[PDB]
């Protein structure tokens, strides 16, 4: 039922909900990636506002999508789980029908396409 | 506070629905139209304002037939009238298909009433911008009905809505008193022509075109027909004479 | 075996009283004449399920009609039956005669055979037993009979259909529809067999 | 063809003095070919036991299903489902697939924890309950089991006597059916403890 | 239309926060305190009953401690009714996992699914979030004893000791003070009560205002046991720890 | 047309309140007083039949209602909200229990089911919460007699005794004094009639008071004989006559 | 199966045999075919047993709910219409054949329903494989103005005719008597004219007669 | 904040303003109705006001024949009234089809009550600006009066009145039942129950009636019928020859 | 039908699967591998209807591979078998059922024990010391009933298959073009490449 347009243009040509989504990313714990000649490295900071955790079971910031591709993120942790699960299913789908793992560009292009759709679909931020 | 006139299904503190009342203004803003119940039938008449010499005369017909025995004329937003008749036709097709007999006028009037009223239950719809005068001949006699944007309707001896309603309602009140035994169909056509010429004086700036229709047990076999040729000219003259 | 006949004072409806499942009689004193309004009756032939389901739906349609538009015409009652039987013809095995009395058109008789077609008639016969009485009914029916002649015509006609058809039997029930109202008549074997 | 005769197998249940027994064969076959001599047909949810004969996939699926339902039952009710209640759950569960049924012949057995009353029941594949006091039979050698039980059985048997009577009923019935046998197990059930016994029977 | 009355429960602030989540967290901060403490040989759940009477039946009463599985329990902080909706779909996921794989659900898997459901009410549908925070205490054969926490935002994390509801800042400081990794269940129980005893907005901490649960692996078995402590058993353990 | 109200009308405020749920409790506070008492061998629920007009037949308006033969409900707040809740409650006792397990649900679970419907009206698109609080008194074989309170939020709690509506604060205080865990059912009907005299302004007799008990099985109210296991319903509304006999010993 | 209803001067009585059968085999020597739709409306079924049990409880539930909503006693005409519209919707695929009888505010009623959703009324009815044996006795002995005692006798005899002459029917006679004035009285096993004779032998086995391979205690407790 | 008065949600005092204003709407037609039970009948009187001379008096009615046995009179605007009339006619036909007996008065009241309760809780539906008075001689309960309002409220009455001068007609009727010490008009013929209804309506409103200022409906054992202008003039001539 | 054999020994499960693919009157291929790796220590062999056979295998594979990444963990052989049984038991009551029979051989690294599951197209699952699908079982079960021992080495296991395949090459009417043999043990899955004359 709920199809209210939440991402709309404002008078200065700006989509404020897409704008405000970036502000939630600024608030996110930092993450970095540097690619070498023969490697890529993902580095992610851990907060220190609350420390008495279990580091064995608390969900770590770098996720495996397939055995050859990984995904770090900044922003809302709960939102990131929904993108990861979608990407992990497209990985298996692609192997099944193409008989070949996704390229890194393809997997990226898919995740980028999902984020885009949630900027011009009714009922979703 | 205020804001009770911004949404359609909302009751103001005085128990009213202001969006319905605003629709009435659309109606009151429109062209004048009448009904006259005669002793075995009904007569419909409407004022058609001539915007320019470029309007093809006789060719923008405003009175609509339902089934073969019902006439409808409205005042206000012409498209909203058409939408209502399109529904009336579906409603009369439905009833006939099941019960075989053509739809009795009372049964038809409540089929319009319930629909129009349904457009005052929800803020997602706008009320109807028309008052509709319709009627005809069924198994047991002639019936004239008028139907408000609220979906309020009653039977009438005579009916009038739009710009010149007071003038028509005054003329109609005279006929009720001065013919208790009942007017005839032939007579009701002439009288209807007079009441449109007289009510035209509250719009006297633009030139106009008269349109009449009738449903009479004796004169049309209880089928709805338009008044054309000689009988139309004989009605325009009877009006043209008594305006002077 | 069911029939309706159009006479001077109105219309008359008669039926046997047998419900069978193969060659076993399930009920020998059933009533196959069912009221649809004050002066409109139906006679049911065919599937007990299919006819009873239809009669209940038509009754509802006329109770709702009455609530909104006052008394329906007999023609109207027939049109409701026709509509149901025509639109559900792939799943229905019902043969229905509809008999009504108003003050305008007096007695009328309508028949709706298996297809779903409607036939207005001076008299209609239907059901298994009817095949045996075509010759009798055609030689003996007159227009503008009296109540006493029409009951006699229907008593004799159904009498013969019970004699010959093993799918018919029991009492002959009748219903007489006139200005005066509804009169229920019954005739037992001991009266009609010796005709 | 007949889904009831592809895999083969039997279940019987009997009541005694303050005890019930439920026994089954171990055969899982595909027509003539025996496939498994370990396929058990008697499950338990708390203190209520269920035997299931018929199409083996459905036996497996119903056990999974009644485990699921009795588990949520215990979480909400904060107690173990009783035999009488479990019977109705099985009945309503089977009737729910009236026009695509599970090809099974289930058998409930257990003691009411509040009344101490020994209880048995069986069901057709669309969940018609059969609640006899004496004994319940099911599977490819039902006919045989009916004649063994009707002849051998008397009321108010002590657990150790009942064990002999249900064992001799099952054994002597399975040795007259091509699609039953290949071993058997018997559950003796009392208010407090429950003893499971594997029987030595003809391996043909 | 309806747009006028739409709160828009799934939108971002100019700062990039989710209004309805933030305000729901505010709701949960006024609810009775719940404490999870994980030891080497088991897990403790303790919670404080917000508002009580002499006449509130404490025997047939469960508002804060629910069994999801036979190996997993939750302590609730927030709207009881909202919690029961989520607890009930959590109990079903656990049975759908057992039916499918013939193995008990790993704790993180169940916790992720419940967190995923909440996350939904945060991004689509136009409905309010669930005003509920859970402490999940569970055992499985992959990670052993596990203590998780979830909140209206759909976010979850694992803990050695944690609090939700009222006075979490005060409670978290007192646990961080006296927690050690080599701790025993009997030590944890004692720690759990001391903490509540000092964050209570009431006079004394009595038995009738407490619920208590332990998930131990009784050394005389080799399997995991869930104990939801009875009134008399909270009253015992209250006198032993010297709070009488 | 079409319900385009697919969004919540109950949302968290910056203070963490749910506006509509608090306003519903306010509507429940204006309601007439109704109470419940749990004895050792029964439960009594009672309220006032605040007749709108003396021309109105107070009998034709059941504030107290049978849900299952061993459970009863009463209410404070908006009577129309109660009437549809009893309708849904009776039908969910059948579809979600009796049509599956072939016995009537226990009190706590049926209460659970009522609570759930009231919670959904707190969260579902295009609705307001119900403006009632319910007091549900029941018996089942495994939990004995019980008494529960259900609020507009969907929350419910079990009580030895309590009141809701107008004079609840004072009615609760009076029940604390007079309650013990040894009360016989008669003793509790007496305390309920005492507690309800403080709430009533005008006439106080059998025709202004509606009072029902969950107690012993009533074979004479079953309708049939010959099945020993069936001993009849535990729920019994008291007659106008029966209340007055117990008022003369007040 | 053999079931009958017999209208008498101040109410209605139904009766049934107590034999359940899987094809030619007697599954239950003594099962009750007499089910209630409401306290004073009783039911008896033949055909697919699971279909008659299921449809009897569904309409029994919908009638109980309806009674509470209307604050009135249930009417037989209600049970009848509900049963007929459901059976008809399912085109005979629900093999339920019922004799429904009861008293309500409007008096004493006796109907039959068949699987296709056909209904029948009369002062005496029978259903089942035993239908024709029962109906012979009813057609031979029935009269107008029966007493309660004469209606139980005639109902009982009609069930007997079925027990003796029809292989599908046997064991005992169950009777329910519904009188306009008073409570319905269900008489479980009103007749027991088929008791087994004392068997010739005891087939109690000497303990240890059965060879065992492996014994173990099972864990019921949690 | 200021939108809890447009839709059916609670105001901070726990009130539905839309229900309260819908009630206000019920007096718009400025008509008084009352109903009273006889020994074996039920009569409803309603004022009939025809301002316009162009109207067809015969078609102006606030009294409806819902079924063979049940009559309804509506206080409120006619479009809503007719909406409520068609729904009750539909439900009374569906009841009979499904349960094989005629819908009782109080059950139709309850069902129309529950329908109104829903507009009270769902935001997209507005309440109907009407009060519905249902009358019959029910085959279990005997002479019956049941009345529903926009709140979703309904109850059985010994007698009742509705409209602008409701409070004055009510107290008039209350006073008569205090004296008579019975809960019905002790009168064998309905003609004299209609005469009582009109007599007490005159005393309360302080107004005299001609045949065309009233509208009468009567419920008897297996029929509810409305009176003609000529059946009313007979009744008016009777009360006259007593004063 | 095609040949689907499995046998569980001391420390391994051995699956042997016919290399023939035959439409009507022509052997199309003589080197078909009728097996998919589900996880590093779980292997599934399959035979049945032309299309459904691989479509079902590759679908299960994708689902198990998905589960593995999401939980970063390998499901027990018992868990995989129960997932597969349930998928078939749905398929059996669907519009067009998968007509596929499977053996699942896996090594449970938690129990340190090999496991062999046989599951037919109805969702009939059983644990066996040795298993077969199609006509093959009519010969091999009585053979293994005689020559099988539970304490056999992987090397003995392979001689026990060489004995099963010879018996089938002797007595069955089809040319099934020999078998491909795979071992599942503590060290994962490897293909015995020299079974053409071992
Ligand atoms: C005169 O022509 C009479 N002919 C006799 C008769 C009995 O066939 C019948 O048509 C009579 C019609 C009335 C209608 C009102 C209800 C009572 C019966 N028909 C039956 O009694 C009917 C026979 C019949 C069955 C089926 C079909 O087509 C499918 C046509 C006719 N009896 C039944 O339906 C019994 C009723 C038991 O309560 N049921 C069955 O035979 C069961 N069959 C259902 C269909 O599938 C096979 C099983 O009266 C006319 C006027
Ligand atoms: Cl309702
Ligand atoms: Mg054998
Ligand atoms: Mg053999
Ligand atoms: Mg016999």
């Amino acid at each position: 039922g709920y199809d209210r347009a939440l991402s709309i243009f404002s008078p200065d040509g700006h989509i404020f909900q897409v704008e405000y989504a970036l502000e939630a990313v600024k608030r996110g714990t930092c993450a970095v990636g540097v690619k070498g000649k023969n490697c890529v490295v993902l580095g992610c900071e851990r907060r220190s506002t609350l420390k008495l955790q279990d580091t064995r079971i608390t969900p770590s910031k770098v996720s495996k999508i397939d055995s050859h591709v990984v995904l770090s993120f900044s922003g809302l942790n709960a939102d990131s789980r929904i993108l990861i699960e979608k990407a992990r299913v497209e990985a298996q789908s692609h192997r099944l029908t193409l008989e070949d793992p996704v390229t890194v560009e393809y997997l990226t292009r898919y995740v980028a396409g999902v984020q885009q759709r949630y900027t011009q679909s009714g009922g979703v931020r | 506070g205020t804001g009770y006139d911004l949404s359609n299904s909302v009751f103001s503190p005085d128990g009213r629905n202001f969006q319905v009342e605003y629709a009435v203004k659309a109606v009151e803003n429109g062209t004048t139209s009448i009904g006259i119940k005669c002793n075995d039938g009904v007569v419909f008449a409407v004022e058609k304002l001539i915007t320019s010499k470029l309007l093809v005369p006789q060719k923008n017909v405003k009175i609509q037939v339902v089934d073969r025995h019902i006439g409808c004329v409205y005042s206000g937003l012409i498209p909203d009238g058409r939408h209502l008749v399109n529904r009336g036709r579906e409603e009369a097709a439905s009833f006939k298909k099941l019960y075989k007999t053509p739809i009795p006028i009372p049964a038809f009037a409540d089929r319009l009433g319930q629909y129009v009223q349904a457009h005052t239950l929800y803020n997602s719809v706008r009320p109807f911008g028309v008052s509709t005068i319709f009627g005809g001949v069924d198994k047991n006699g002639a019936h004239l009905y008028m139907l408000e944007p609220s979906g309020s309707y009653w039977g009438y001896k005579g009916a009038a809505t739009g710009k010149g309603r007071q003038s028509a309602k005054a003329e109609l009140e005279k006929l009720v008193d001065h013919h208790p035994e009942g007017l005839s169909a032939r007579e009701a056509v002439k009288q209807a022509a007079k009441i449109i010429y007289l009510a035209h004086e509250d719009n006297k700036e633009k030139d106009f075109e008269l349109e009449i229709s009738w449903c009479s047990l004796s004169e049309t076999n209880g089928l709805h027909k338009f008044v054309k040729g000689d009988l139309l000219q004989e009605a325009i003259d009877f009006a043209q004479k008594e305006i002077n | 075996t069911i029939m309706a006949v159009e006479f001077d004072g109105g219309v008359v409806m008669g039926s046997d009283s047998r419900v069978s499942a193969g060659e076993a009689v399930v009920n020998r004193v059933f009533d196959k004449l069912s009221p649809l309004h004050e002066r409109i009756y139906c006679a049911l032939s065919g599937s007990a399920a299919d006819t009873q389901a239809i009669a209940d739906i038509v009754q509802y349609h006329l109770e709702l009609y009455t609530s909104q538009y006052g008394t329906p015409s007999t023609e109207t009652a027939a049109s409701v039956f026709k509509e149901l039987c025509y639109e559900n013809k792939d799943n229905l095995t019902a043969g229905i005669i509809v008999a009504g009395y108003d003050d305008k058109n007096k007695g009328e008789v309508y028949t709706i055979p298996l297809g779903g077609s409607v036939h207005k008639l001076p008299y209609a016969i239907a059901g298994s037993g009817s095949t045996f009485i075509y010759g009798y009914c055609d030689k003996n029916f007159r227009e503008n009979m009296s109540k006493e002649e029409t009951v006699d015509f229907i008593k004799h006609s159904l009498s013969q259909a019970i004699k010959w058809d093993g799918s018919s039997g029991g009492v002959i029930r009748m219903v007489v529809l006139t200005a005066a109202g509804v009169e229920r008549l019954i005739f037992y074997p001991d009266e009609y067999e010796q005709l | 063809s007949d889904p009831s005769s592809i895999n083969g197998g039997i279940v019987v249940a009997m009541t005694g003095k303050d005890c019930v027994a439920i026994a089954c064969d171990l055969r899982l076959g595909s027509q003539s070919l025996g496939v498994s001599n370990k396929f058990e047909k008697i499950f338990h949810y708390g203190h209520v036991f269920l035997g299931i004969t018929g199409l083996a996939t459905d036996v497996t699926t119903l056990n999974e299903m009644f485990r699921y339902k009795t588990n949520l039952y215990k979480l909400k009710e904060e107690r173990a489902i009783e035999p009488e209640t479990f019977t109705q759950l099985v009945s309503s569960s089977l009737y729910e697939r009236r026009f695509g049924p599970y090809f099974v012949g289930p058998v409930v057995a257990g003691i009411n924890s509040k009344s101490g009353k020994p209880f048995i029941a069986g069901f057709d594949l669309i969940g018609c309950i059969d609640e006899a006091k004496d004994f319940i039979v099911s599977g490819t050698a039902s006919d045989q089991l009916f004649g063994m039980c009707e002849s051998l059985y008397e009321p108010n048997l002590e657990p150790e006597d009942l064990f002999e009577t249900i064992s001799q009923a099952l054994l002597n019935a399975a040795d007259r059916d091509a699609l039953s046998g290949w071993g058997a197990v018997v559950y003796i059930i009392k208010k407090d403890e429950v003893v499971k016994r594997y029987l030595k029977m003809r391996q043909d | 239309g309806s747009r006028r009355y739409d709160s828009r429960t799934t939108i971002f602030s100019p700062e990039g926060r989710l209004y309805q989540v933030e305000y729901a967290l505010e709701s949960i901060s006024h609810a009775g305190t719940a404490i999870g403490i994980m030891a080497s040989d088991g897990i403790v759940l303790a919670a404080e009953r917000k508002v009580t009477s002499t006449l509130l039946e404490q025997d047939t009463s469960t508002e804060k401690l629910y069994k999801l599985n036979d190996k997993i329990a939750v302590a609730v902080a927030g709207l009881t009714a909202d919690a029961e909706i989520l607890i009930n779909t959590a109990r079903i996921h656990a049975q759908n996992y057992l039916k499918t794989y013939n193995e008990d659900i790993p704790v993180e898997i169940l916790v992720r699914r419940l967190s995923d459901i909440k996350q939904g009410y945060t991004q689509h549908g136009g409905l309010r979030p669930f005003g509920v925070s859970f402490i999940y205490a569970g055992y499985d054969d992959r990670y052993g004893y596990q203590l998780y926490t979830s909140n209206p935002s759909g976010n979850y994390t694992g803990w050695k000791a944690i609090s939700v509801g009222a006075n979490t800042s005060a409670a978290q400081t007192l646990l961080q003070m006296d927690y050690k990794d080599d701790m025993k269940v009997d030590d944890a129980i004692e720690l759990a009560l001391k903490t509540l005893s000092k964050t209570t907005d009431s006079s004394a901490l009595t038995y009738d205002r407490l619920e208590f649960a332990t998930i131990r692996k009784g050394a005389n078995d080799g399997e995991v046991y869930q104990k939801i402590f009875k009134p008399q058993e909270i009253k015992d353990i209250l006198v032993k720890t010297g709070i009488t | 047309m079409t319900d385009r109200y697919s969004f919540s009308l109950t949302t968290f405020s910056p203070s963490g309140k749910l506006g509509q749920i608090d306003y519903a409790l306010t509507a429940v506070k204006q309601g007439v007083t109704s109470l419940g008492i749990k004895a050792t061998n029964g439960v009594v629920i009672a309220t006032e039949k605040k007749s709108s007009s003396p021309l109105a037949m107070s009998e034709t308006l059941s504030k107290v209602s049978l849900l299952t033969p061993d459970i009863g409900a009463v209410y404070s707040g908006m009577g129309p909200d109660y009437r549809v809740l009893v309708d849904k409650s009776r039908k969910v006792a059948h579809t979600s229990y009796k049509r599956i397990y072939g016995e009537y649900p226990p009190t706590k679970l049926l209460v659970s089911e009522v609570a759930k419907i009231m919670q959904e009206a707190t969260q579902s698109g295009g609705v307001r919460p119900f403006g009632v609080s319910l007091l549900i008194a029941g018996h089942d074989e495994f939990n004995g007699f019980s008494l529960y309170q259900v609020d507009p939020s969907g929350s419910y709690f079990p009580w030895k005794a309590t009141a809701i509506g107008k004079g609840s604060v004072a009615a609760k205080t009076f029940l604390e004094k007079r309650w013990n865990d040894e009360l016989e059912l008669e003793d509790a009907i007496h305390i309920a009639l005492l507690t309800l005299k403080e709430s009533v302004e005008g006439e106080f007799n059998g025709d202004t008071i509606e009072l029902a008990i969950i107690g012993d099985e009533n074979p004479d109210l079953l309708g049939y004989t010959g099945i020993p296991t069936d001993k009849g319903p535990r729920f019994r509304k008291l007659t106008s006559q029966e209340i007055n006999d117990r008022l003369e010993a007040l | 199966t053999t079931i009958v209803g017999v209208k008498f001067n101040n109410g209605v009585v139904i009766a049934a045999d107590t034999r359940s059968t899987q094809g030619p085999i007697v599954a239950d020597k003594n099962c009750a075919k007499l089910h209630r739709i409401s306290p004073k409306i009783w039911c008896a079924g033949a055909g697919t047993a699971a279909d008659t049990e299921a449809v009897t409880q569904l309409i029994g539930s919908n009638i109980e709910l309806h009674s509470l909503y209307t604050s009135r006693e249930p009417r037989v005409v209600s049970a009848l219409q509900m049963l007929k519209q459901h059976l008809f919707k399912y085109q005979g695929h629900i093999g339920a054949y019922l004799i429904v009888a009861g008293v309500d505010p409007t008096g004493s009623h006796l109907f039959s329903i068949h699987a296709h959703g056909s209904t029948d009324v009369g002062y005496y009815l029978s259903l089942g494989s035993g239908s024709l044996a029962a109906m012979a006795v009813l057609e031979s002995h029935w009269k107008q103005d029966l007493t309660k005692e004469e209606a139980i006798k005639l109902a009982s005899d009609a069930i007997q005719a079925g027990i003796w002459n029809d292989l599908g029917s046997g064991s005992n006679v169950d009777v329910c008597v519904m009188e306009i004035g008073k409570d319905a009285e269900y008489l479980r096993n009103y007749l027991t004219p088929n008791v087994r004779e004392e068997k010739q032998k005891s087939y109690k086995f000497p303990r240890g007669t059965t060879a065992v391979l492996k014994e173990s205690i099972v864990n019921i407790c949690d | 904040a200021g939108y809890d008065r447009h839709i059916t949600i609670f105001s901070p005092e726990g009130r539905l303003y839309q229900v309260e204003y819908a009630f206000k709407a019920t007096n718009q037609t400025n008509i008084n109705s009352l109903a009273v039970r006889g020994k074996d009948c039920t009569v409803v009187i309603s004022q009939k006001k025809v301002p316009d001379k162009l109207l067809d008096p015969t078609t102006v009615s606030y009294i409806f024949c819902i079924s063979r046995t049940i009559g309804m009179v509506v206080n409120g605007p006619i479009p809503d009234a007719r909406n409520a009339a068609l729904r009750a006619k539909a439900e009374a036909a569906e009841f009979r089809y499904k349960y094989g007996y005629d819908m009782p008065c109080d059950v139709l009241a309850k069902r129309m009550a529950n329908l109104s309760q829903i507009y009270t809780q769902r935001a997209y539906m507005r309440p109907l600006g009407v009060i519905l008075t249902f009358v019959s001689v029910d085959e279990e309960l005997g002479p019956s009066i049941y009345k529903t309002d926009p709140a979703g409220y309904y109850v059985g009455y010994k007698a009742t009145a509705t409209g602008p001068k409701q409070q004055e007609i009510t107290t008039n009727l209350e006073n008569h039942f205090k004296k008579s010490k019975i809960d019905h008009i002790n009168e064998e013929s309905w003609e004299k129950v209609v005469e009582f209804a009109i007599t007490h309506m005159i005393d309360a409103l302080g107004t005299e009636f001609s045949k065309n200022d009233l509208e009468v409906g009567v419920a008897t054992k297996d029929k509810f019928f409305t009176l003609s202008a000529e059946n009313i003039e007979e009744r008016l001539v009777a009360i006259a020859e007593q004063d | 039908m095609d040949i689907i054999l499995g046998i569980r020994v001391q420390d391994s499960v051995i699956l042997a699967s016919s290399k023939a693919v035959t439409r009507g009157i022509s052997v199309l291929k003589d080197s078909d591998d009728k097996t998919r790796q589900l996880s590093p220590h779980t292997l599934m062999s399959f035979a049945g209807e032309a299309g459904d056979t691989v479509q079902f295998a590759e679908y299960i594979q994708a689902n198990i591979q998905l589960y593995s990444i999401r939980e970063d963990y390998e499901l027990s052989p018992q868990a995989v078998s129960s997932f597969v049984r349930q998928e078939l038991a749905k398929s059996i009551r669907s519009r067009r059922p998968y007509q596929v029979n499977v053996l699942i051989g896996g090594y449970d690294k938690k129990k340190n024990k090999p496991e062999l599951y046989q599951i037919d197209y109805l969702g009939t699952k059983v644990e066996l010391p040795y298993g077969a699908h199609g006509y093959s079982g009519f010969y091999t079960f009585s053979l293994l009933d005689h020559h099988y021992r539970p304490d056999m080495t992987t090397e003995e296991g392979l001689d026990l298959l060489k004995l099963c395949v010879q018996e089938l090459e002797k007595r069955m009417p089809m040319d099934f073009k020999g078998v491909i043999v795979k071992i599942v043990d503590k060290d994962g899955i490897r293909q015995v490449d020299d079974f053409q004359a071992q």
